[PDB]
RNA sequence: CGGCCAACUACGUGCCAGCAGCCGCGGUAAUACGUAGGGUCCGAGCGUUGUCCGGAAUUACUGGGCGUAAAGAGCUCGUA
RNA sequence: GGGAGACUGGAAUUCCUGGUGUAGCGGUGGAAUGCGCAGAUAUCAGGAGGAACACCGGUGGCGAAGGCGGGUCUCUGGGCAGUAACUGACGCUGAGGAGCGAAAGCGUGGGGAGCGAACAGGAUUAGAUACCCUGGUAGUCCACGCCGUAAACGGUGGGUACUAGGUGUGGGUUUCCUUCCUUGGGAUCCGUGCCGUAGCUAACGCAUUAAGUACCCCGCCUGGGGAGUACGGCCGCAAGGCUAAAACUCAAAGGAAUUGACGGGGGCCCGCACAAGCGGCGGAGCAUGUGGAUUAAUUCGAUGCAACGCGAAGAACCUUACCUGGGUUUGACAUGCACAGGACGCCGGCAGAGAUGUCGGUUCCCUUGUGGCCUGUGUGCAGGUGGUGCAUGGCUGUCGUCAGCUCGUGUCGUGAGAUGUUGGGUUAAGUCCCGCAACGAGCGCAACCCUUGUCUCAUGUUGCCAGCACGUUAUGGUGGGGACUCGUGAGAGACUGCCGGGGUCAACUCGGAGGAAGGUGGGGAUGACGUCAAGUCAUCAUGCCCCUUAUGUCCAGGGCUUCACACAUGCUACAAUGGCCGGUACAAAGGGCUGCGAUGCCGUGAGGUGGAGCGAAUCCUUUCAAAGCCGGUCUCAGUUCGGAUCGGGGUCUGCAACUCGACCCCGUGAAGUCGGAGUCGCUAGUAAUCGCAGAUCAGCAACGCUGCGGUGAAUACGUUCCCG
RNA sequence: GCCCGGAUAGCUCAGUCGGUAGAGCAGGGGAUUGAAAAUCCCCGUGUCCUUGGUUCGAUUCCGAGUCCGGGCACCA
RNA sequence: GCAUUC
């Protein structure tokens, strides 16, 4: 990437739900190349969501995504030896990447016995705006707004 | 260890094996015998000037072809040297051999022999620059030779600090696989140690 | 008897013992140290030290210099 | 803006007085001392006072130099041109001497706004008598003296004449073109710049404003340091200035220019360099190498990157180079010469740890010349994993698979050298294009070779099985079949070749079509000129040195496996994306002869027994995997996680598993709860994770190494920051 | 000699209530560096001078001893 | 911002 941006690998469409959001979620759950295991973790979590909320799982997943996606972010820059947290806008694709990474990582830190339970409950809380992933988003914006003065670097 | 041996680099393409046989079970024994033969031959006709030894085997037949600059010393007119060598050969090998003592067409195109000639001059305390230029000129006059490189390294002139000098004329495309590179190496024996002579002779391109 | 500067090799010690006018030679392979063989230059002399001139156009009359190498007074006026 | 004196103008800083008005101001890379909240900063009005004069204003003017810029007035110095009215060589230079002489400093008396040595705090730092911040005294200013130094520089003394031009600009004269516009143009005199000849110079450069060609006068130099110092003297209020040595010491100290290297210089580009991500290491246990310490010995080598699962692709004996002890000497192993043989050599017995010793049986061919052999006794000599990789060859690492490194003949320079190789563009690339005092060439780059991805043709066993027959209690099992695979031979295919837009109608570039593949398709092999006195005398070889009753050589036992610690590379874990039990699916590559070994039977199992069949596309390595998928169970617990350690009982290899092998079964059940500062790998079939095979090898310390397939991510805005 | 105050980690210093031994530097092991230093991260180090007494218990509360800082040793 | 030495 000294010679310029590299191409993004095409993501397939999930056969059960028909969202590419879902297969992106399984690629974040994916450990050690065990895709089939990650697949059923995600399917199970969406079924647990469907039974607990009654409504369509992909719709609630998208809602939870929209409540955890960061719009504004901080990038650190050394300037005169002092280090300044610089507010930078998040491009749409990065927003969803960040949101999904946050959802899965906090689900791994949750207390419920199995990952299907932890992931479904984190998705449900984030749909309501209650979860740890939502707090992370709010803290990301809090640090951006506290550093609004350093936006003039525009790096 | 910067330069791949030129012969081995081209061994499947532009040059050929110096021994032809097939054995599965006898392979180890065949190699042992070959080692013994080539050590018996490389330390016998030293002043005859040997370029190649090819060993062919089948059943018990052991055909040894010795390529030499001048076969005169490798066969006395009474057959004396052929008989002496065949005697020690069959003794060592265990079977029957047919020394096919040949001769080289263009001694001065032959990198192994050019290396021997430079080495012997250095053994006779000839200035190394002289021997280098002599070999270069002789080889380049001959019709196939499109380029030559000669390198001598060691205590050159009996100095205490090792020098490595090389002279080059023409093209010597060591990286080109299809290029026909003839390589020779010889170790000159001197009061102060050993000095190594390497010769690369480019003779054109082979397409097969 | 290294180069100036005519005349080279072996052995013995290996940064030691020593050499040297200058540059520099001795650190277990020295044409430079010590000895030997050989060689070179001189010869009833040959070397060394001291002293003066030369080379030294390096006090330059013959025969040198002063932008940056050493060298134009900080600048004027004016007496011999 | 030449100097001197007097008077005077406005902007701004500071302070003061008074409004308005609050709680911050001020300062830095970031802060803090500091000023405020008792009314600051800010804003408005008035007053005081000192210093410097924005714009004009320039590589412009004036002055001997130092120097000289608000305005006005007064007094006063110099310069230049025109006219030749006047004097008639009155000129030039000048040892000494005299005068002027930036800034700092000194004396006396004033003044003191701002600035600011010293001096305080604050910060930074290991320290910070500094740089940065807040304050702040002499001084900076005036009057009159003193001082007499500066890179007081054009580092270039003054006067005069001469020696191509071109082009700016300041001050005068004049001719023409004519509007008479006038920076119109010419000539001429006097300044001040730039560029360039000739000539000069070591070079850099100077070049009518000389560092050129010459004449007159002055000053000054004579290797670097000691030293512009001491002593003496003169001058000064002082500081100090001026004049000015020697002893002693060094073989140089210097000027200019050249090629490199380097920079906390610049420009332009790269690389998992960073950033964005994903998984690790540093914490625990164990394996392995190393340091250190032990030891009789713990053989030797490697020991920043580029030593440390490295030489070792295989240390119980052997290996083995080490230690202890026992033996042995032309030797464990060669070959030439003397001197005696007739045998050597086997196979057994006993003694010994074995080496070995001894005793019984066995035992030679041509032909008399010997021969092969040794009884053997000597003598040359063998033999050293003894030393020096800083005497070496060969082989290797490394920068770096980076794009660079050079030569021939011209040309430029006194020369080292330069040019080519720079410049503009472009590329992964010194790749190519366009220029171009260069024109070409060589080693590198690229390609040729291997492997992987597609198709065509040829061909059917041991491989394949579609279409036809015959068998299964099992399978291409079997008759057979070329049709699909596959194997291996030959060939086609990728060329920026084609189309559209960029472009020097150039390189090359961005996109599209077609195609299995697109832009060196992916990955191997391939390491230029050199560098590190890199590594290796222990693979081998080798100069020189050393040992020869040992530093050679045979053997038994021990060691290389030590252990209070430390480092490095790994493996297994800390669990539920998991552990355990049951069922079931899908590989590639490779290996096999005193070897791989199937069935069956016996063992819980390692394994035993026995041996079918295979030198193998045939047979064995199950019909070859694990992760995976389905089901059940455990339920967040130091546990049904973990599997270290230790007790008991076994198997196999081997003469032999005490030191010191692997594996199996029963029991045991340690640390470990995701690891401090810090640090490593990776850009797609990659990382992560899962098994399989091979070399070495009787057996294995293999978790190592080399290789094979299975499942398969995330992220890369970008070049500010770190490394190369 | 009299009157005070001392005496704690390798060094310089806190602590005291009768139930403690803590700071800075040094030292030791990591990390950073080509290598030192500086810096960063984990560690170790005490008859609390000696001495007896009180107390369930003494660095601590008493008396004594040794060593060391302070203020005094004067008038004829 | 800071960055001493061989
Ligand atoms: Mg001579
Ligand atoms: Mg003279
Ligand atoms: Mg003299
Ligand atoms: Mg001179
Ligand atoms: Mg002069
Ligand atoms: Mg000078
Ligand atoms: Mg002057
Ligand atoms: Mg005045
Ligand atoms: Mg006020
Ligand atoms: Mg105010
Ligand atoms: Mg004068
Ligand atoms: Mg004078
Ligand atoms: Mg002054
Ligand atoms: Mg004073
Ligand atoms: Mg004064
Ligand atoms: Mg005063
Ligand atoms: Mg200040
Ligand atoms: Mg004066
Ligand atoms: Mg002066
Ligand atoms: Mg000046
Ligand atoms: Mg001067
Ligand atoms: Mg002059
Ligand atoms: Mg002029
Ligand atoms: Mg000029
Ligand atoms: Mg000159
Ligand atoms: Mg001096
Ligand atoms: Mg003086
Ligand atoms: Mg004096
Ligand atoms: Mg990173
Ligand atoms: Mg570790
Ligand atoms: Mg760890
Ligand atoms: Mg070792
Ligand atoms: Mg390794
Ligand atoms: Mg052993
Ligand atoms: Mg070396
Ligand atoms: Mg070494
Ligand atoms: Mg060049
Ligand atoms: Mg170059
Ligand atoms: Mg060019
Ligand atoms: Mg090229
Ligand atoms: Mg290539
Ligand atoms: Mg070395
Ligand atoms: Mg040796
Ligand atoms: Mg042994
Ligand atoms: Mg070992
Ligand atoms: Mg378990
Ligand atoms: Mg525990
Ligand atoms: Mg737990
Ligand atoms: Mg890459
Ligand atoms: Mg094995
Ligand atoms: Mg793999
Ligand atoms: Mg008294
Ligand atoms: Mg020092």
């Amino acid at each position: 990437p000294r010679k310029g941006p590299a191409p993004k690998r095409p993501l397939v469409n999930d056969p059960v739900y028909g969202s590419q959001l879902v297969t992106q979620l399984v690629n974040k759950v994916l450990l050690e190349g065990k895709k089939s295991l990650a697949e059923r973790i995600v399917y199970g979590a969406l079924e647990q969501a469907r039974e607990k909320t009654g409504t369509d799982p992909v719709v609630t997943l998208k809602r939870a995504l929209d409540n955890v996606k960061p719009a504004l972010e901080v990038r650190s820059r050394r300037v005169g030896g002092a280090t300044y947290q610089v507010p930078v806008e998040v491009r749409p694709d990065r927003s969803t990447t960040l949101a999904l990474r946050w959802l899965v990582n906090f689900s791994r830190q949750r207390r419920e016995k199995t990952m299907v339970e932890r992931l479904a409950n984190e998705i449900l809380d984030a749909s309501n705006g209650l979860g740890a992933s939502v707090k992370r988003r709010e803290d990301t914006h809090k640090m951006a707004e506290a550093n609004r003065a350093f936006a003039h670097y525009r790096w | 260890g910067q330069k791949i041996n030129p012969h081995g680099f081209r061994l499947g393409i532009t040059t050929e094996w110096k021994s032809r046989w097939y054995a599965d079970k006898q392979y180890k024994d065949y190699v042992k015998e070959d080692v013994a033969i080539r050590k018996l031959l490389a330390t016998g006709l030293e002043r005859a000037g040997i370029a190649d030894v090819e060993i062919e085997r089948t059943r018990d037949r052991v055909r040894v072809d010795i390529h030499t600059a001048r076969p005169g010393i490798v066969i006395g007119r009474r057959g004396t040297e052929a008989d002496r060598i065949r005697a020690d050969l069959e003794k060592l090998t265990g079977k029957q051999v047919q020394l096919n003592i040949l001769e080289v067409k263009n001694p001065e195109s032959q990198a192994q022999l050019v290396a021997q000639g430079v080495a012997e001059q250095l053994s006779n305390r000839v200035a190394f620059r002289r021997a280098m230029r002599k070999a270069i000129q002789s080889a380049m006059r001959q019709p196939n030779v499109k380029g030559i490189r000669v390198q001598c390294s060691g205590r050159l002139g009996g100095a205490e600090m090792s020098r490595s000098e090389f002279y080059r004329e023409g093209r010597v495309p060591l990286h080109t696989l299809r290029a026909d590179i003839d390589y020779g190496l010889y170790e000159a024996k001197t009061t102060f140690g050993r000095i190594g002579v390497k010769v690369w002779i480019y003779k054109g391109d082979i397409v097969g």
